[PDB]
């Protein structure tokens, strides 16, 4: 870091990160995959599979 | 810490790391001055001008 060279961090931390990775996994276990299209619906896991 | 005879440390690349001094015995110690790039941040210059 002394002579030139200078590090910048992140602009989304990698708590944020998690956040988004939580809400990826929240949505696709029980609201199927509505939610990639439009509004996010509900529907018991069993008929997922 | 220095042995009796070990002056003029570099001891990461090339950079001249603490140093012994004349006249006296003490392990000083050379860190380079602050330093950054600094940066301007401003809205659309048709609105304002802070
Ligand atoms: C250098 O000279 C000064 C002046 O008398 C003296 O106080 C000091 O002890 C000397 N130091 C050495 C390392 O010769
Ligand atoms: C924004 O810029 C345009 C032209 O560059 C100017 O006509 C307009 O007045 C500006 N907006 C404001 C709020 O002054």
């Amino acid at each position: 870091k002394f002579n030139g060279l200078t590090v910048l961090p992140p602009l989304l931390t990698d708590e944020m990160i998690a956040q988004y990775t939580s809400a990826l996994l929240a949505g696709t276990i029980t609201s199927g995959w509505t939610f990639g299209a439009g509004a996010a619906l509900q529907i018991p896991f069993a008929m997922q599979m | 810490k220095f042995l009796p005879f070990q002056q003029f440390g570099r001891d990461i690349a090339d950079t001249t790391d603490a140093v012994r001094d004349p006249q006296t015995l003490e392990i000083l110690d050379i860190t380079p001055c602050s330093f950054g790039g600094v940066s301007v941040i401003t809205p659309g210059t048709n609105t304002s001008n802070q």
